[PDB]
């Protein structure tokens, strides 16, 4: 019957909680990006924070880090056995990870980064371009893709052609101003927008909130292999 | 003295027509801020894995004309690529043209002799830089650009040449610029930065700081670092090196 | 493409150069001197038993270093003149000067080639450039003129001695004028082309073979 | 931001699963009025079917009861430890209980079942009252609701007035036909029809769908403490 | 024989303005279907804890007059009351005036001497009531009657009526009716079932089986259940009793 | 409301009735018999020493007996008619009769009371319901008849018999005409009343007494 109308406003009390732990090669707006993503702002760092409504418990990268999340996911299992329960996690619900803008390949420093974090949940992604062309913007697009290729695990993304057209130009390139003129980059050579194509800006910030369900898999596959592995 | 006595009959122009006329530029970059790109954009015309690996060309120009080799050169990651790489063409250059000229003579025949460096850094907010460019401090003659010019606005060109100015004296280094001189002495201070086919976001591409570095570095106060080049790195390259010997 | 070497040029900024004269001096060296450089030096040709050398620098500027003394010393003062500086090569050594060692030379009568004219140029030969002149030449008629030119260079591919060239000789009306008539510099004087290729026109040449030719003479020499 | 409408359509794939277990007097169309709360149809008997969607575990009295729910709490949480998981509960989401129209206050029956029961999850119930008045009717809501009161555990229900009305008039009768002329019972003397008030027949209806979150009590409360009770 | 001679002058009235009478009514049945409501309903008039108690009541009415003990009596549940209870009253009752009658007589002074039970049962779809009944087969004068009649259809009373009777018999019990009798015999047979103020769902409230009850029950086949009950109860009362002492 | 018991006259459907005679039997027992009960039966009074009861029911049915037998012997007669019936009460006993006993005694002359009369009535007291009537009573001028009525009454109101009542005596004309003149029934005859009181107006209190009184006499004087 009804109950998805329900359902629906049953998140309205409790809606809703987000982790997710940036690493990049600062540089490129990691930072500046965010608070954009998010309309607001700020050897590890964390992030807690919330809006109109929903929790951020958000961690940045400024491999000690895998230690980090398999601490959160020993957090999690501890209290599942089981005795309480009121209770939380900070379980990692998605990565970024952040290839340059410019020169080309993919870094093998990302591949062994990319390789061996992956069970949690990134989005890789490009900041700064408005360095690229369509041209040069391709041109990463796939050799990036292959360069997943030889190899890769981040997230498959699980409004028909709203999914099929978002994923298909994956990965995809994005600059936050938190500045304006219409955000958001200045330019006297010529003037540079988000949230256009243009900018595939929008395609993370409308796919990521769209799905936030990387709740989802980081809680089915993620830690129930790291009980898996780890119990067994 | 006074050889001041007083008086017709051009000795500087005859050694004008001492045309055959050699240089060497190499820059230094990760794979990859286009310094090709930079090469054939700055003459108009067409020239990830492990270890410090050195890229070796030479060509040739006109209108009466110029021998010139271009080296550029790739590094890149996991950190000690550039104490090492650069020693590799730059002392060992260098020794050499001591070396034919300690032993019959003067065949008028080098380059590498070594001669500029473009170091190009990338661009944006670093360390491997820092000691690639202050144990790059040797020298070469390090000219000192910052690459894919239109990463940056306007407001953080202003931001970030002045901010990484005070990085280059921070532990200062060695650098180059020229003394004539109001227009070679303003484009010194004018750390400088760089951005395709015609005709005349959505990218249209190039004012700039382009020519700055053109006409200066390629133009104008030109011979300057050959001789910079002769004198210093010979120079510290023999009296170091005979420091040692001798 | 910007590729002036006009740099090259706003280089100097100097140029500097040495100059040397044997002769008989009773007879227009020190004009030559003073004339050739369109300028006024007194008191430079009386000497005692047995050398006497210039230089200036004025400008427009070069050191130009005339040397001239009244075989073997102007040998062993050239060569320790030459010794002297790539001796400096060897050294840690700061840019010294300086190096031009070429002849102007007199010896003129005339019929013959003049028999310490002969022996003075032989040995002299590598050790700078030669230029060889013929000087108060308003002495001769040059239907007269005709045969010192012929003889003296006859004399000098048999008696076998080295020059310079650029690429004749040289005849040196020390303008000035007679009782009778007025000698003229010339054309008159072949005195003009003493100045055209020695003034501007082949002067770094001269230098620069005399700094290539023995230097590497005089080290390449004694490197042995 | 927007995950309301995401969340909203998510149950779409996966809604949604009730099971319940009836108690009560037969007698009195515990099977007759299911089928017509259900719109279909039919020491212990079971029902699992599923419409337009929802699936039904349904289990029907015709106290060994009380093994059947704590085996079921029993294999929620054997398998919760741990190990591996797709997989299932049939637990109790709720269960009703039904005293009589007629004849006064409430059986010694029912409370000593209405005691001993009650984690997991009642609702009460009158059913036929087309016997019974409104002064009757409300007669028998009240001490009922004092005879709970000597004592008690069912379980009280977590659209302002939507809710708040529903919950006054607790407990609520009601007549089950299937058959009609609309639904649907006959008197040559008078009829008597479903859905009105006339009926308390659809503040079941309409509650019981509205909520279905003893998902959710009996999930955080009856099995937790069935941990917290029985592991410890 | 043949006393059959021909011939004037009722003895029959003289035993009529045998005017002083007297009856005992009995309901048994669960705390309550209306026993009570029963009553008052029939005359036009008003009168769950533990174990069998049996409650006890006489009144006395009019048009021309009658004594009438009413009893009802009460039940719940946990589930042998009803062997226990009912053998309280009524053998007990029973050889009591046995026992006045063995003894001086004849004192024209009872009731309980039990005489009828309702058994009434309630309505839907049982066996507490079977054996209630079955071992209440004994008797006393047992009608068999079914209780809140508004709560269900008439199509189910075609259904619960004549399936319920399928039940006396199924074991078969013991019953009453009556043997004239068209409308006696019409109305045994037509199990039955029964009903408030007025004038003249929503309920209003009366045609529906409480007359039929009414009229034999209370009006017509009247004493036959008396002498039925004294017949009967006293009958196998004294005799098994006897039976038993002698 | 409906509280009839119009049942209780449906109900016999049988009504029955024992009822005895003692006289002389010249005159019209035997009549009152068969008049008494407009009815004819032959052959009921003629007997051996020493007695003789006809039951009928006839219908409109009673079973009326009458017995008429020509001290002891109807003593010990009714009786053993008496412990009979409540010898079967005592048993597992099937509904059984016969139980009235009352007298119709005649004794009818007139002055005084009959001294077998006396006797007759004065021990049967008890044993049913004795009402005693006067026979033959064209026998007497009623001015005459004044006091056969005060005698016996004043008879047995002193030697202290009971009778019936039902709340006199009884004088009973065996209508019957003769030579001058025809006497009726009455009034006339008080024939009449024990038409009236017997037949059907107090018949039931005089078998229910019978039953009551005389059962309870015989047995609960025979339990002790
Ligand atoms: N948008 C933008 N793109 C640039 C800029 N400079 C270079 N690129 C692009 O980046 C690429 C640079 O590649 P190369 O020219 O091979 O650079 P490189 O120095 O030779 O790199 P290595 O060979 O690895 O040492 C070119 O294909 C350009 O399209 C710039 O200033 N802005
Ligand atoms: N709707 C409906 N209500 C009824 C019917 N019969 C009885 N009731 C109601 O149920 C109640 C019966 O209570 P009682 O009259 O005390 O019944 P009882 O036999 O005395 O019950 P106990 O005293 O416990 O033995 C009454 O108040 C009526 O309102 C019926 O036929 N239909
Ligand atoms: N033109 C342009 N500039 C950018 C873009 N993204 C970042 N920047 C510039 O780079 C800087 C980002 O610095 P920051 O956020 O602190 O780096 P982080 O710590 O790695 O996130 C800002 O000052 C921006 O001016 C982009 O997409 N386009
Ligand atoms: N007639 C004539 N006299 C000359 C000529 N050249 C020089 N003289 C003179 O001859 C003298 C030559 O001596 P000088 O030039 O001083 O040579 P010095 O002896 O080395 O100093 C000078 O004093 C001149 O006056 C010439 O061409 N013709
Ligand atoms: N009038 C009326 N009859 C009802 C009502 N509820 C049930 N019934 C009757 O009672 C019967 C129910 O029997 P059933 O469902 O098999 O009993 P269960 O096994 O306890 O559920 C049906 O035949 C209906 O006719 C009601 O609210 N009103
Ligand atoms: N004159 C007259 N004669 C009577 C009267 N009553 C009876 N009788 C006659 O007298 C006789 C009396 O005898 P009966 O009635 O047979 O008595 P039973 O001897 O016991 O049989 C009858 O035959 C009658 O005919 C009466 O009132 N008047």
């Amino acid at each position: 019957a009804n109950l998805p109308n329900q359902v629906h406003r049953k998140s309205v009390k409790k809606g809703f909680e987000f982790t997710l732990m940036v690493v990049g090669e600062s540089g490129l707006g990691k930072s500046t990006l965010i608070n954009s993503l998010f309309l607001t702002d700020l050897t590890v760092q964390i992030e807690a924070s919330t809006v109109e409504g929903v929790k951020l418990r958000l961690t940045v990268v400024d491999k000690t880090i895998i230690s980090y999340i398999d601490e959160q996911f020993e957090r999690y299992l501890h209290d599942e056995s089981g005795l309480n329960r009121r209770i939380i996690d900070n379980r990692v619900h998605c990565c970024f990870y952040f290839i340059s803008p410019f020169g080309h390949g993919l870094k093998p420093l990302d591949v062994a980064f990319m390789k061996a974090i992956h069970n949690v949940n990134i989005v890789p992604v490009i900041a700064k371009a408005d360095t690229l062309t369509l041209k040069e913007r391709e041109r990463l697009k796939k050799r990036i893709l292959d360069e997943i290729e030889e190899h890769i695990k981040i997230y498959h993304l699980p409004f028909k052609e709203q999914t099929r057209l978002l994923k298909a130009s994956i990965p995809f390139s994005v600059v936050g101003s938190n500045q304006l003129i219409v955000r958001g980059r200045l330019y006297p050579w010529g003037v540079v927008e988000v949230e256009n194509p243009h900018n595939d800006f929008l395609k993370l910030r409308t796919m990521l909130i769209t799905h936030m369900q990387d709740l989802q898999e980081v809680t089915q596959d993620l830690h129930y292999e790291n009980f898996r592995s780890e119990r067994l | 003295v006074p050889l001041a006595g007083h008086v017709f009959d051009p000795d500087q122009l005859v050694n004008k027509s001492v045309s055959g006329f050699c240089f060497n530029i190499l820059c230094v970059g990760e794979t990859g801020l286009g310094k090709s790109t930079l090469m054939d954009t700055l003459f108009n015309t067409k020239f990830t894995q492990p270890g410090v690996q050195l890229q070796s060309n030479t060509y040739d120009l006109q209108e009466v004309r110029l021998k010139l080799t271009i080296v550029s050169t790739v590094g890149f990651g996991d950190i000690n690529k550039e104490d090492s790489y650069k020693p590799i063409v730059e002392f060992i250059d260098a020794q050499f043209e001591a070396y034919l000229q300690e032993e019959i003579r003067r065949v008028l025949h080098t380059y590498h002799d070594i001669h500029v460096c473009l170091y190009f850094i990338a661009p944006t907010g670093k360390s491997l830089d820092l000691v690639t460019m202050k144990k790059l401090d040797s020298k070469v003659n390090i000219i000192p650009i910052i690459a894919k010019a239109d990463a940056i606005s306007k407001s953080e060109l202003t931001k970030f040449k002045i901010k990484i100015t005070s990085e280059l004296v921070s532990n200062g280094v060695q650098i180059y610029q020229f003394p004539v001189a109001e227009i070679n002495g303003t484009m010194n201070a004018h750390p400088f930065a760089v951005i395709g086919n015609k005709m005349m976001p959505w990218g249209t591409v190039q004012h700039c700081d382009f020519v700055k570095l053109r006409e200066m570095l390629i133009r104008v106060n030109m011979e300057d670092l050959r001789e910079q080049t002769h004198t210093r790195h010979y120079e510290l390259y023999r009296r170091c090196k005979l420091e040692e010997m001798g | 493409a910007n590729l002036p070497n006009q740099v090259y040029r706003k280089s100097v900024k100097g140029f500097e150069f040495t100059l040397m004269v044997v002769g008989e001096s009773g007879l227009g060296k020190s004009t030559l001197i003073n004339s050739l450089f369109l300028t006024d030096l007194y008191s430079p040709e009386y000497p005692g038993p047995s050398t006497v050398q210039v230089e200036q620098s004025k400008v427009l500027q070069l050191l130009l270093t005339i040397v001239d003394t009244p075989w073997q010393p102007v040998i062993d003062y050239i060569d320790s003149k030459f010794e002297d500086y790539l001796n400096a090569e060897s050294r840690n050594r700061r840019q010294m000067p300086d190096n031009v060692q070429c002849c102007l030379y007199f010896i003129a009568p005339g019929h013959g080639l003049k028999p310490l004219d002969i022996e003075f140029m032989k040995r002299l030969h590598e050790k700078v450039n030669i230029i060889p002149l013929i000087a108060k030449a308003d002495t001769l008629t040059p239907e007269e003129c005709q045969q010192f030119k012929k003889q003296i260079m006859k004399e000098i591919q048999e008696h076998k001695i080295k020059i310079y060239e650029f690429p004749l000789p040289l005849a040196v009306v020390g303008g000035r004028q007679y009782p009778w008539g007025v000698a003229e510099v010339g054309e008159h004087c072949d005195f003009t082309i003493l100045r055209n290729m020695l003034i501007r026109t082949h002067m770094q040449d001269l230098k620069d073979v005399t700094n290539n030719v023995h230097y590497e003479n005089y080290r390449s020499r004694k490197l042995a």
